[PDB]
């Protein structure tokens, strides 16, 4: 469940 | 409750607030600053915030995290 994720245009 | 000190992140515009003995490893990558947390329950998270949206007095604390 736990556990993100990002996602930036670098 | 924690006696440590906590730390604010914008993740995606959201505020979000990790303890700094949750905190594992914090990586600038310039204007990005990414960041791995032990949440619990054998699993973790991570983030990544901007230079600008984080506030100089945390954003020290971070370099004392750097990894």
């Amino acid at each position: 469940g736990e556990g993100e994720e990002e996602g930036e245009e670098y | 409750g924690s006696h440590m000190a906590t730390v604010k992140f914008k993740y995606k515009g959201e505020e979000k607030q990790v303890d700094i003995s949750k905190i594992l490893s914090v990586g600038r990558y310039g204007k990005l600053i990414h960041f791995l947390y032990d949440l619990g329950g054998g699993k973790a998270g991570m983030g990544m915030v901007s230079e600008k949206d984080a506030p100089k007095e945390l954003l020290q604390m971070l370099e004392k995290q750097k990894k």
